[PDB]
Protein backbone atom coordinates (compact mmCIF):
# COMPACT_ATOMS: atom_id res chain seq x y z
CA UNK A 1 0.00 0.00 0.00
CA UNK A 2 1.10 3.52 -0.89
CA UNK A 3 -0.37 6.26 1.33
CA UNK A 4 -0.43 10.02 0.76
CA UNK A 5 -0.92 12.48 3.63
CA UNK A 6 -0.07 16.18 4.04
CA UNK A 7 3.40 17.16 5.28
CA UNK A 8 1.97 18.98 8.30
CA UNK A 9 0.32 15.80 9.65
CA UNK A 10 1.73 12.93 11.75
CA UNK A 11 3.15 10.92 8.82
CA UNK A 12 5.86 9.27 10.95
CA UNK A 13 3.14 8.10 13.34
CA UNK A 14 1.11 6.79 10.41
CA UNK A 15 4.26 4.95 9.22
CA UNK A 16 4.40 3.18 12.61
CA UNK A 17 0.85 1.92 12.06
CA UNK A 18 2.13 0.88 8.62
CA UNK A 19 4.97 -1.10 10.25
CA UNK A 20 2.51 -2.91 12.58
CA UNK A 21 0.38 -3.84 9.52
CA UNK A 22 3.50 -5.18 7.76
CA UNK A 23 4.59 -7.14 10.83
CA UNK A 24 1.13 -8.77 11.06
CA UNK A 25 0.51 -9.34 7.36
CA UNK A 26 3.81 -9.10 5.46
CA UNK A 27 2.25 -6.31 3.33
CA UNK A 28 4.61 -3.30 3.19
CA UNK A 29 3.21 0.21 3.74
CA UNK A 30 4.87 3.31 2.25
CA UNK A 31 3.79 6.73 3.59
CA UNK A 32 4.54 9.73 1.37
CA UNK A 33 3.86 13.46 1.85
CA UNK A 34 4.17 15.09 -1.58
CA UNK A 35 4.07 18.86 -2.03
CA UNK A 36 0.53 19.96 -3.06
CA UNK A 37 -0.68 16.34 -3.05
CA UNK A 38 -4.33 17.44 -3.16
CA UNK A 39 -3.56 18.76 -6.67
CA UNK A 40 -1.24 15.90 -7.80
CA UNK A 41 -3.78 13.19 -6.96
CA UNK A 42 -6.16 13.77 -9.91
CA UNK A 43 -3.25 13.67 -12.41
CA UNK A 44 -1.82 10.37 -11.19
CA UNK A 45 -5.19 8.84 -10.22
CA UNK A 46 -5.07 5.98 -12.77
CA UNK A 47 -1.31 5.21 -12.42
CA UNK A 48 -0.84 7.08 -7.64
CA UNK A 49 -1.39 6.20 -3.95
CA UNK A 50 -3.67 3.39 -2.79
CA UNK A 51 -4.88 5.68 0.01
CA UNK A 52 -5.16 9.47 0.04
CA UNK A 53 -5.59 11.53 3.22
CA UNK A 54 -7.03 15.06 3.04
CA UNK A 55 -9.79 17.10 4.63
CA UNK A 56 -13.18 15.94 3.31
CA UNK A 57 -13.81 19.03 1.15
CA UNK A 58 -11.63 17.78 -1.72
CA UNK A 59 -13.26 14.35 -1.97
CA UNK A 60 -16.49 15.23 -3.79
CA UNK A 61 -14.40 16.52 -6.70
CA UNK A 62 -12.36 13.30 -6.67
CA UNK A 63 -15.50 11.12 -6.60
CA UNK A 64 -17.17 13.20 -9.35
CA UNK A 65 -14.09 12.41 -11.44
CA UNK A 66 -14.45 8.66 -10.70
CA UNK A 67 -11.14 8.61 -8.80
CA UNK A 68 -12.42 6.96 -5.59
CA UNK A 69 -13.92 3.61 -4.67
CA UNK A 70 -17.10 3.53 -2.61
CA UNK A 71 -16.08 2.30 0.83
CA UNK A 72 -18.02 -0.56 2.41
CA UNK A 73 -17.98 -0.42 6.21
CA UNK A 74 -20.55 -2.62 7.96
CA UNK A 75 -23.03 -1.31 10.57
CA UNK A 76 -20.80 -2.43 13.47
CA UNK A 77 -17.87 -0.39 12.18
CA UNK A 78 -19.99 2.67 11.31
CA UNK A 79 -21.33 2.71 14.91
CA UNK A 80 -17.78 3.19 16.26
CA UNK A 81 -17.56 6.63 14.62
CA UNK A 82 -19.59 9.77 15.29
CA UNK A 83 -22.58 10.00 12.89
CA UNK A 84 -21.68 13.58 11.91
CA UNK A 85 -18.25 12.41 10.69
CA UNK A 86 -19.92 10.02 8.17
CA UNK A 87 -22.02 12.95 6.97
CA UNK A 88 -18.82 14.77 5.90
CA UNK A 89 -17.66 11.86 3.72
CA UNK A 90 -20.97 11.16 1.96
CA UNK A 91 -21.26 12.23 -1.65
CA UNK A 92 -24.31 11.43 -3.83
CA UNK A 93 -25.64 8.95 -1.28
CA UNK A 94 -22.39 6.99 -1.15
CA UNK A 95 -19.65 6.86 1.47
CA UNK A 96 -16.45 7.91 -0.29
CA UNK A 97 -13.86 7.96 2.49
CA UNK A 98 -13.18 7.04 6.11
CA UNK A 99 -13.37 10.00 8.49
CA UNK A 100 -10.40 10.27 10.88
CA UNK A 101 -10.61 13.57 12.79
CA UNK A 102 -12.31 16.96 13.06
CA UNK A 103 -9.97 19.91 12.53
CA UNK A 104 -10.75 23.53 13.44
CA UNK A 105 -8.42 26.50 13.64
CA UNK A 106 -7.81 28.06 17.06
CA UNK A 107 -6.07 31.14 18.42
CA UNK A 108 -2.70 30.04 19.80
CA UNK A 109 -0.92 32.43 22.14
CA UNK A 110 2.28 32.86 24.16
CA UNK A 111 1.30 33.19 27.84
CA UNK A 112 4.61 34.87 28.78
CA UNK A 113 4.19 37.62 26.17
CA UNK A 114 0.41 37.87 26.53
CA UNK A 115 -1.22 36.51 29.72
CA UNK A 116 -4.71 37.51 28.47
CA UNK A 117 -5.43 36.88 24.77
CA UNK A 118 -7.52 39.60 23.02
CA UNK A 119 -11.30 39.04 22.91
CA UNK A 120 -11.63 41.02 19.69
CA UNK A 121 -9.78 41.42 16.39
CA UNK A 122 -10.13 45.17 16.85
CA UNK A 123 -7.66 45.12 19.79
CA UNK A 124 -4.81 43.67 17.72
CA UNK A 125 -3.51 46.97 16.22
CA UNK A 126 -2.94 48.50 19.69
CA UNK A 127 -1.57 45.24 21.08
CA UNK A 128 0.91 45.07 18.22
CA UNK A 129 2.08 48.61 19.04
CA UNK A 130 2.99 47.42 22.57
CA UNK A 131 4.72 44.25 21.38
CA UNK A 132 6.73 46.13 18.73
CA UNK A 133 8.02 48.38 21.56
CA UNK A 134 9.87 45.27 22.82
CA UNK A 135 10.87 44.00 19.36
CA UNK A 136 7.99 41.48 19.11
CA UNK A 137 4.75 41.36 17.10
CA UNK A 138 1.16 40.60 18.16
CA UNK A 139 0.09 38.16 15.45
CA UNK A 140 1.57 36.09 12.62
CA UNK A 141 -0.28 33.44 10.63
CA UNK A 142 -0.36 31.97 7.11
CA UNK A 143 -1.69 34.68 4.79
CA UNK A 144 -1.02 32.55 1.70
CA UNK A 145 -3.80 30.04 2.32
CA UNK A 146 -7.43 31.26 2.53
CA UNK A 147 -8.17 28.50 5.04
CA UNK A 148 -6.45 30.68 7.67
CA UNK A 149 -8.02 34.04 6.74
CA UNK A 150 -11.50 32.56 6.22
CA UNK A 151 -12.53 32.71 9.92
CA UNK A 152 -12.18 36.52 9.84
CA UNK A 153 -13.82 36.91 6.38
CA UNK A 154 -16.82 34.82 7.49
CA UNK A 155 -17.07 36.51 10.92
CA UNK A 156 -19.47 39.30 9.93
CA UNK A 157 -21.34 37.35 7.20
CA UNK A 158 -19.19 35.88 4.41
CA UNK A 159 -20.04 32.35 3.18
CA UNK A 160 -19.04 29.89 0.43
CA UNK A 161 -22.25 28.29 -0.94
CA UNK A 162 -25.66 28.59 0.72
CA UNK A 163 -27.00 25.35 2.21
CA UNK A 164 -30.82 25.22 2.28
CA UNK A 165 -33.48 22.51 2.08
CA UNK A 166 -30.90 19.71 2.04
CA UNK A 167 -28.75 21.18 -0.76
CA UNK A 168 -25.95 23.59 -1.56
CA UNK A 169 -26.95 26.28 -4.08
CA UNK A 170 -23.76 26.93 -6.10
CA UNK A 171 -25.41 29.97 -7.69
CA UNK A 172 -25.61 31.52 -4.20
CA UNK A 173 -22.05 32.49 -3.32
CA UNK A 174 -21.30 34.74 -0.34
CA UNK A 175 -17.77 35.82 -1.14
CA UNK A 176 -18.59 39.50 -1.90
CA UNK A 177 -21.22 40.41 0.66
CA UNK A 178 -20.85 43.17 3.24
CA UNK A 179 -19.48 40.84 5.94
CA UNK A 180 -16.81 39.38 3.65
CA UNK A 181 -15.79 42.88 2.52
CA UNK A 182 -15.59 44.08 6.13
CA UNK A 183 -13.42 41.09 7.19
CA UNK A 184 -11.04 41.34 4.22
CA UNK A 185 -10.83 45.13 4.65
CA UNK A 186 -9.76 44.66 8.25
CA UNK A 187 -7.09 42.16 7.14
CA UNK A 188 -5.75 44.59 4.49
CA UNK A 189 -5.78 47.42 7.06
CA UNK A 190 -3.57 45.28 9.34
CA UNK A 191 -1.10 44.87 6.48
CA UNK A 192 -1.26 48.55 5.47
CA UNK A 193 -0.44 49.50 9.07
CA UNK A 194 2.43 46.96 9.18
CA UNK A 195 0.78 44.82 11.88
CA UNK A 196 1.21 41.93 9.45
CA UNK A 197 3.20 41.35 6.26
CA UNK A 198 1.53 40.18 3.05
CA UNK A 199 4.31 37.61 2.46
CA UNK A 200 3.91 35.74 5.78
CA UNK A 201 3.41 32.03 5.02
CA UNK A 202 3.02 28.85 7.09
CA UNK A 203 6.70 28.33 7.90
CA UNK A 204 7.43 32.00 8.64
CA UNK A 205 4.58 32.27 11.17
CA UNK A 206 5.29 28.85 12.76
CA UNK A 207 8.99 29.70 13.19
CA UNK A 208 8.11 33.14 14.58
CA UNK A 209 5.68 31.79 17.17
CA UNK A 210 7.92 28.86 18.14
CA UNK A 211 10.90 31.21 18.62
CA UNK A 212 8.92 33.55 20.89
CA UNK A 213 8.97 36.41 18.36
CA UNK A 214 5.19 36.80 18.02
CA UNK A 215 2.53 36.64 20.71
CA UNK A 216 -0.15 34.81 18.71
CA UNK A 217 -0.69 32.60 15.71
CA UNK A 218 -3.68 30.84 14.14
CA UNK A 219 -3.29 27.14 13.47
CA UNK A 220 -4.76 23.66 13.88
CA UNK A 221 -4.06 20.86 16.36
CA UNK A 222 -1.23 19.42 14.19
CA UNK A 223 0.82 22.47 15.13
CA UNK A 224 0.90 21.76 18.90
CA UNK A 225 3.71 19.19 18.70
CA UNK A 226 6.28 21.67 17.41
CA UNK A 227 5.20 24.21 20.01
CA UNK A 228 5.71 21.57 22.76
CA UNK A 229 9.29 20.99 21.49
CA UNK A 230 10.00 24.76 21.37
CA UNK A 231 9.13 25.04 25.11
CA UNK A 232 6.94 28.14 24.51
CA UNK A 233 4.38 28.46 27.32
CA UNK A 234 1.29 28.52 25.09
CA UNK A 235 -2.52 28.47 25.29
CA UNK A 236 -5.13 27.37 22.72
CA UNK A 237 -8.23 29.54 22.87
CA UNK A 238 -11.37 30.82 21.11
CA UNK A 239 -10.65 33.01 18.08
CA UNK A 240 -11.41 36.70 18.70
CA UNK A 241 -14.66 38.34 17.56
CA UNK A 242 -14.90 40.84 14.70
CA UNK A 243 -17.55 43.58 14.93
CA UNK A 244 -18.89 41.60 17.88
CA UNK A 245 -19.27 38.40 15.82
CA UNK A 246 -17.40 35.14 16.47
CA UNK A 247 -14.81 34.14 13.89
CA UNK A 248 -16.24 31.32 11.80
CA UNK A 249 -13.64 28.79 10.61
CA UNK A 250 -14.38 26.27 7.90
CA UNK A 251 -14.19 22.91 9.62
CA UNK A 252 -12.35 20.03 7.98
CA UNK A 253 -12.73 16.33 8.62
CA UNK A 254 -9.43 14.63 7.85
CA UNK A 255 -10.48 11.64 5.77
CA UNK A 256 -8.86 8.67 4.02
CA UNK A 257 -10.09 7.75 0.54
CA UNK A 258 -9.28 4.66 -1.56
CA UNK A 259 -8.04 5.08 -5.15
CA UNK A 260 -10.57 3.64 -7.61
CA UNK A 261 -7.70 2.19 -9.66
CA UNK A 262 -6.00 0.49 -6.68
CA UNK A 263 -5.54 -3.28 -6.98
CA UNK A 264 -5.37 -3.30 -3.15
CA UNK A 265 -8.81 -2.01 -2.09
CA UNK A 266 -9.36 -4.95 0.28
CA UNK A 267 -5.98 -4.42 1.96
CA UNK A 268 -6.69 -0.66 2.19
CA UNK A 269 -10.01 -1.43 3.91
CA UNK A 270 -8.23 -3.74 6.39
CA UNK A 271 -5.57 -1.16 7.16
CA UNK A 272 -8.00 1.70 7.73
CA UNK A 273 -10.73 -0.17 9.63
CA UNK A 274 -8.59 -2.50 11.73
CA UNK A 275 -5.25 -0.76 12.20
CA UNK A 276 -5.64 3.00 11.82
CA UNK A 277 -9.14 3.53 13.21
CA UNK A 278 -8.40 1.92 16.57
CA UNK A 279 -7.34 3.44 19.89
CA UNK A 280 -3.79 2.20 19.25
CA UNK A 281 -3.60 3.35 15.64
CA UNK A 282 -4.90 6.87 16.30
CA UNK A 283 -2.64 7.23 19.36
CA UNK A 284 0.40 6.49 17.16
CA UNK A 285 -0.54 9.25 14.72
CA UNK A 286 -1.75 11.65 17.46
CA UNK A 287 1.49 11.33 19.47
CA UNK A 288 3.41 12.39 16.33
CA UNK A 289 1.16 15.32 15.29
CA UNK A 290 -2.18 15.82 17.10
CA UNK A 291 -5.19 14.94 14.97
CA UNK A 292 -7.80 17.14 16.68
CA UNK A 293 -11.13 15.66 17.80
CA UNK A 294 -10.99 12.10 16.47
CA UNK A 295 -13.90 10.39 14.74
CA UNK A 296 -13.50 7.18 16.77
CA UNK A 297 -15.78 7.50 19.83
CA UNK A 298 -13.69 5.32 22.17
CA UNK A 299 -10.51 7.27 21.63
CA UNK A 300 -12.17 10.73 21.53
CA UNK A 301 -13.54 10.04 25.01
CA UNK A 302 -9.89 10.28 26.14
CA UNK A 303 -8.82 13.17 23.88
CA UNK A 304 -11.88 15.31 24.77
CA UNK A 305 -10.43 15.65 28.30
CA UNK A 306 -7.69 17.94 26.84
CA UNK A 307 -8.47 21.69 27.27
CA UNK A 308 -6.94 22.24 23.80
CA UNK A 309 -9.46 19.85 22.20
CA UNK A 310 -12.24 21.71 24.07
CA UNK A 311 -10.94 24.93 22.47
CA UNK A 312 -10.74 23.25 19.04
CA UNK A 313 -14.37 22.08 19.27
CA UNK A 314 -15.55 25.46 20.58
CA UNK A 315 -14.14 27.16 17.47
CA UNK A 316 -15.60 24.42 15.29
CA UNK A 317 -19.06 25.13 16.77
CA UNK A 318 -18.89 28.75 15.66
CA UNK A 319 -17.78 27.74 12.17
CA UNK A 320 -19.24 25.34 9.64
CA UNK A 321 -18.44 21.97 8.08
CA UNK A 322 -16.90 22.54 4.66
CA UNK A 323 -18.98 21.53 1.69
CA UNK A 324 -17.58 18.48 -0.12
CA UNK A 325 -19.09 19.41 -3.50
CA UNK A 326 -16.87 19.45 -6.63
CA UNK A 327 -17.16 23.26 -6.77
CA UNK A 328 -15.11 23.57 -3.55
CA UNK A 329 -11.84 23.56 -5.49
CA UNK A 330 -12.92 26.60 -7.55
CA UNK A 331 -14.04 28.43 -4.37
CA UNK A 332 -10.67 27.99 -2.61
CA UNK A 333 -8.73 29.06 -5.68
CA UNK A 334 -10.94 32.15 -6.11
CA UNK A 335 -10.61 33.16 -2.45
CA UNK A 336 -6.83 32.52 -2.39
CA UNK A 337 -6.45 34.86 -5.39
CA UNK A 338 -8.67 37.51 -3.77
CA UNK A 339 -6.75 37.54 -0.47
CA UNK A 340 -3.33 37.61 -2.20
CA UNK A 341 -4.38 40.44 -4.56
CA UNK A 342 -6.03 42.48 -1.82
CA UNK A 343 -3.12 41.96 0.62
CA UNK A 344 -0.47 42.98 -1.91
CA UNK A 345 -2.45 45.93 -3.26
CA UNK A 346 -2.89 44.60 -6.82
CA UNK A 347 -6.64 44.97 -6.33
CA UNK A 348 -8.88 46.81 -3.90
CA UNK A 349 -11.01 44.61 -1.60
CA UNK A 350 -14.09 45.38 -3.74
CA UNK A 351 -12.30 44.41 -6.98
CA UNK A 352 -10.77 41.26 -5.50
CA UNK A 353 -13.99 39.90 -4.02
CA UNK A 354 -16.02 40.85 -7.09
CA UNK A 355 -13.75 38.59 -9.20
CA UNK A 356 -13.73 35.89 -6.49
CA UNK A 357 -17.52 35.93 -6.46
CA UNK A 358 -17.56 35.25 -10.22
CA UNK A 359 -14.80 32.64 -10.17
CA UNK A 360 -16.06 30.71 -7.11
CA UNK A 361 -19.41 29.89 -8.79
CA UNK A 362 -18.08 29.41 -12.34
CA UNK A 363 -18.52 25.72 -13.24
CA UNK A 364 -15.58 24.22 -15.13
CA UNK A 365 -15.91 20.84 -16.79
CA UNK A 366 -13.54 18.69 -18.91
CA UNK A 367 -14.17 17.86 -22.57
CA UNK A 368 -12.17 15.92 -25.12
CA UNK A 369 -12.01 17.22 -28.71
CA UNK A 370 -12.67 14.79 -31.56
CA UNK A 371 -12.07 15.90 -35.17
CA UNK A 372 -10.08 18.37 -37.28
CA UNK A 373 -12.42 21.33 -37.78
CA UNK A 374 -10.74 23.49 -35.11
CA UNK A 375 -7.17 22.52 -36.05
CA UNK A 376 -4.63 23.82 -35.17
CA UNK A 377 -6.35 25.83 -32.41
CA UNK A 378 -7.66 22.57 -30.94
CA UNK A 379 -6.38 19.19 -32.09
CA UNK A 380 -8.02 15.78 -32.36
CA UNK A 381 -7.85 14.17 -28.90
CA UNK A 382 -7.07 17.40 -27.07
CA UNK A 383 -8.29 17.64 -23.44
CA UNK A 384 -9.87 21.02 -22.64
CA UNK A 385 -11.59 22.86 -19.80
CA UNK A 386 -15.05 24.26 -20.53
CA UNK A 387 -16.49 27.16 -18.54
CA UNK A 388 -20.21 26.40 -18.32
CA UNK A 389 -22.40 29.27 -19.47
CA UNK A 390 -25.45 30.03 -17.32
CA UNK A 391 -28.93 29.94 -18.81
CA UNK A 392 -29.77 33.19 -20.68
CA UNK A 393 -26.76 34.95 -19.10
CA UNK A 394 -22.22 36.87 -21.90
CA UNK A 395 -21.06 35.14 -25.07
CA UNK A 396 -18.76 37.29 -27.18
CA UNK A 397 -17.22 37.25 -30.63
CA UNK A 398 -14.06 35.11 -30.52
CA UNK A 399 -15.24 32.75 -27.75
CA UNK A 400 -14.77 29.09 -28.60
CA UNK A 401 -18.00 27.39 -27.62
CA UNK A 402 -19.17 23.89 -26.99
CA UNK A 403 -22.85 23.40 -27.96
CA UNK A 404 -25.42 20.61 -28.32
CA UNK A 405 -25.66 19.98 -32.04
CA UNK A 406 -28.27 17.24 -31.86
CA UNK A 407 -29.54 14.56 -29.45
CA UNK A 408 -26.25 12.61 -29.60
CA UNK A 409 -23.49 15.15 -30.34
CA UNK A 410 -21.88 18.25 -28.88
CA UNK A 411 -19.77 20.35 -31.28
CA UNK A 412 -17.04 22.93 -30.72
CA UNK A 413 -16.76 26.03 -32.98
CA UNK A 414 -15.82 29.71 -32.65
CA UNK A 415 -18.43 32.44 -32.19
CA UNK A 416 -17.99 34.83 -35.14
CA UNK A 417 -21.20 36.84 -34.64
CA UNK A 418 -23.62 37.44 -31.77
CA UNK A 419 -27.28 38.60 -31.84
CA UNK A 420 -27.58 42.09 -33.37
CA UNK A 421 -24.24 41.81 -35.22
CA UNK A 422 -24.22 42.38 -38.97
CA UNK A 423 -21.78 39.88 -40.51
CA UNK A 424 -20.61 38.87 -43.99
CA UNK A 425 -17.45 37.45 -45.57
CA UNK A 426 -15.86 38.81 -48.74
CA UNK A 427 -13.40 36.07 -49.65
CA UNK A 428 -11.39 35.58 -46.45
CA UNK A 429 -12.14 39.06 -45.11
CA UNK A 430 -14.53 39.27 -42.13
CA UNK A 431 -16.88 42.27 -41.81
CA UNK A 432 -18.70 42.80 -38.54
CA UNK A 433 -21.00 45.82 -38.19
CA UNK A 434 -19.49 47.40 -41.32
CA UNK A 435 -15.90 47.03 -40.03
CA UNK A 436 -13.23 44.55 -41.17
CA UNK A 437 -12.20 42.39 -38.22
CA UNK A 438 -8.87 40.65 -38.04
CA UNK A 439 -8.92 36.93 -37.22
CA UNK A 440 -5.41 36.20 -35.91
CA UNK A 441 -6.41 32.64 -34.87
CA UNK A 442 -6.74 31.83 -38.62
CA UNK A 443 -3.15 32.91 -39.36
CA UNK A 444 -1.68 29.41 -39.76
CA UNK A 445 -4.53 28.11 -41.92
CA UNK A 446 -4.54 31.25 -44.08
CA UNK A 447 -0.86 30.62 -44.80
CA UNK A 448 -1.16 26.88 -45.43
CA UNK A 449 -4.21 26.63 -47.66
CA UNK A 450 -5.07 24.31 -50.57
CA UNK A 451 -7.52 26.65 -52.32
CA UNK A 452 -7.85 30.35 -53.12
CA UNK A 453 -9.68 31.16 -49.87
CA UNK A 454 -10.38 29.20 -46.67
CA UNK A 455 -13.74 30.70 -45.65
CA UNK A 456 -15.19 32.17 -48.87
CA UNK A 457 -17.79 34.87 -49.54
CA UNK A 458 -21.09 34.39 -47.74
CA UNK A 459 -23.71 36.53 -46.04
CA UNK A 460 -25.67 35.72 -42.86
CA UNK A 461 -28.99 36.39 -44.68
CA UNK A 462 -28.44 33.26 -46.84
CA UNK A 463 -28.01 30.87 -43.88
CA UNK A 464 -30.58 28.55 -42.24
CA UNK A 465 -32.29 30.11 -39.15
CA UNK A 466 -31.29 33.61 -40.31
CA UNK A 467 -33.49 36.57 -41.23
CA UNK A 468 -33.50 36.26 -45.08
CA UNK A 469 -33.86 40.06 -45.32
CA UNK A 470 -30.85 41.04 -43.17
CA UNK A 471 -27.20 40.26 -42.38
CA UNK A 472 -28.10 41.28 -38.80
CA UNK A 473 -28.05 38.11 -36.70
CA UNK A 474 -31.51 37.54 -35.12
CA UNK A 475 -32.22 37.60 -31.39
CA UNK A 476 -30.97 34.49 -29.57
CA UNK A 477 -28.91 33.34 -32.59
CA UNK A 478 -25.16 32.80 -33.10
CA UNK A 479 -22.88 32.50 -36.12
CA UNK A 480 -20.21 29.84 -35.50
CA UNK A 481 -17.28 28.74 -37.68
CA UNK A 482 -14.47 26.19 -37.23
CA UNK A 483 -10.89 27.54 -37.35
CA UNK A 484 -9.93 24.88 -39.92
CA UNK A 485 -12.17 26.76 -42.35
CA UNK A 486 -11.29 24.67 -45.45
CA UNK A 487 -12.73 21.46 -43.93
CA UNK A 488 -15.10 22.69 -41.20
CA UNK A 489 -18.80 21.81 -41.27
CA UNK A 490 -20.17 24.83 -39.41
CA UNK A 491 -22.79 27.65 -39.76
CA UNK A 492 -21.94 27.85 -43.49
CA UNK A 493 -23.56 24.40 -43.79
CA UNK A 494 -26.09 24.16 -40.93
CA UNK A 495 -26.83 27.87 -40.30
CA UNK A 496 -27.11 29.93 -37.11
CA UNK A 497 -27.29 28.12 -33.76
CA UNK A 498 -29.56 29.02 -30.88
CA UNK A 499 -28.54 30.39 -27.49
CA UNK A 500 -30.17 27.37 -25.77
CA UNK A 501 -27.79 24.97 -27.56
CA UNK A 502 -24.73 26.49 -25.91
CA UNK A 503 -22.95 24.56 -23.14
CA UNK A 504 -19.92 26.70 -22.33
CA UNK A 505 -16.72 28.45 -23.51
CA UNK A 506 -13.39 26.67 -23.88
CA UNK A 507 -10.70 28.22 -21.62
CA UNK A 508 -7.32 28.82 -23.20
CA UNK A 509 -3.90 29.17 -21.61
CA UNK A 510 -2.01 32.02 -23.25
CA UNK A 511 1.60 31.04 -23.88
CA UNK A 512 3.01 34.36 -22.68
CA UNK A 513 2.69 35.92 -19.23
CA UNK A 514 4.79 38.26 -17.05
CA UNK A 515 7.75 36.84 -15.09
CA UNK B 1 -20.89 14.91 -10.60
CA UNK B 2 -21.46 11.46 -12.05
CA UNK B 3 -18.05 9.74 -12.10
CA UNK B 4 -18.22 9.11 -15.86
CA UNK B 5 -15.45 9.88 -18.35
CA UNK B 6 -15.34 13.37 -19.91
CA UNK B 7 -17.82 14.17 -22.72
CA UNK B 8 -16.70 14.57 -26.35
CA UNK B 9 -16.85 17.78 -28.35
CA UNK B 10 -16.83 16.97 -32.06
CA UNK B 11 -15.07 19.26 -34.47
CA UNK B 12 -16.82 17.96 -37.63
CA UNK B 13 -15.53 18.19 -41.22
CA UNK B 14 -17.62 18.45 -44.41
O1 LIG C 1 -6.42 27.20 2.11
C1 LIG C 1 -7.34 26.46 1.30
C2 LIG C 1 -7.30 24.99 1.71
O2 LIG C 1 -7.94 24.85 2.99
C3 LIG C 1 -8.03 23.51 3.51
O3 LIG C 1 -6.74 22.90 3.59
C4 LIG C 1 -6.21 22.85 4.90
C5 LIG C 1 -6.43 21.44 5.44
O4 LIG C 1 -7.85 21.24 5.60
C6 LIG C 1 -5.79 21.25 6.79
O5 LIG C 1 -5.81 19.84 7.07
C7 LIG C 1 -4.37 21.80 6.88
O6 LIG C 1 -3.48 20.85 6.32
O7 LIG C 1 -4.17 23.07 6.21
C8 LIG C 1 -4.73 23.26 4.91
C9 LIG C 1 -4.59 24.74 4.57
O8 LIG C 1 -3.26 25.01 4.14
C10 LIG C 1 -8.87 22.67 2.57
O9 LIG C 1 -8.99 21.34 3.10
C11 LIG C 1 -8.20 22.69 1.18
O10 LIG C 1 -8.97 21.97 0.21
C12 LIG C 1 -8.05 24.14 0.68
O11 LIG C 1 -7.36 24.13 -0.58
Amino acid sequence: LVIWINGDKGYNGLAQVGKKFEKDTGIKVTVEHPYKLEEKFPQVAATGPDIIFWAHDRFGGYACSGLLAEITPDKAFQDKLYPFTWDAVRYNGKLIAYPIAVEALSLIYNKDLLPNPPKTWEEIPALDGELKAKGKSALMFNLQEPYFTWPLIAADGGYAFKYENGKYDIKDVGVDNAGAKAGLTFLVDLIKNKHMNADTDYSIAEAAFNKGETAMTINGPWAWSNIDTSKVNYGVTVLPTFKGQPSKPFVGVLSAGINAASPNKELAKEFLENYLLTDEGLEAVNKDKPLGAVALKSYEEELAKDPRIAATMENAQKGEIMPNIPQMSAFWYAVRTAVINAASGRQTVDEALKDAQTNAGAIVTPYTIKGESMDPTLKDGERVAVNIVGYKTGLEKGNVVVFHANKNDDYVKRVIGVPGDKVEYKNDTLYVNGKKQDEPYLNYNLKHKQGDYITGTFQVKDLPNANPKSNVIPKGKYLVLGDNREVSKDSRAFGLIDEDQIVGKVSFRFWSHPQ
Amino acid sequence: GGGGGAPTAKAPSK
